[PDB]
């Protein structure tokens, strides 16, 4: 479980 | 020589998807370079807050997600992840700060759902040690 990174495009 | 195109995309896109398949040291060698490009951007700070976190970095990752945090102060995602680095540390005061902030900014949304309770999880582990 790593964070969570805002989604591309 | 910031007539720099939106290949800035190309390039979140990239780091993006080294971060997916575990490539963390990569991943933050492209996001160091866009918060160059673009500091003023938090998305690249999150990604690179991210990297050091998931290399275990937890100093590093702290300095990223403060300056997202200065660019983005509605963003929860920045003292939630924060208060992450600071329980590592062991640093409870300032993790639990950083938690009841996360939930300040967080308030009902709904798209927060379940950070919401990861964050009252973690504030009850910490108000219990206080006894």
């Amino acid at each position: 479980q790593v964070p969570e990174l805002i989604k591309p495009s | 020589n910031e007539i720099s195109s939106d290949t800035l995309e190309q390039l979140y896109s990239l780091a993006f998807n080294q971060y997916q398949s575990g490539k963390y040291e990569d991943a933050h060698k492209v996001f160091q370079a866009l918060c160059v490009l673009d500091h003023y951007d938090s998305r690249f700070f999150l990604g690179l807050g991210a990297c050091r976190q998931a290399m275990g970095q937890y100093d590093l990752a702290i300095h990223s997600y403060s300056y997202g945090a200065v660019m983005d102060i509605k963003e929860p995602r920045f003292p939630f992840h924060a208060a992450e680095c600071l329980l590592q540390k062991g640093e409870l005061a300032e993790a639990e700060s950083g938690l009841f902030l996360a939930q300040e900014l967080i308030a009902n949304k709904p798209e927060f759902k379940e950070l919401s309770t990861r964050v009252s999880s973690m504030l009850e582990a910490i108000k219990l040690k206080k006894e």
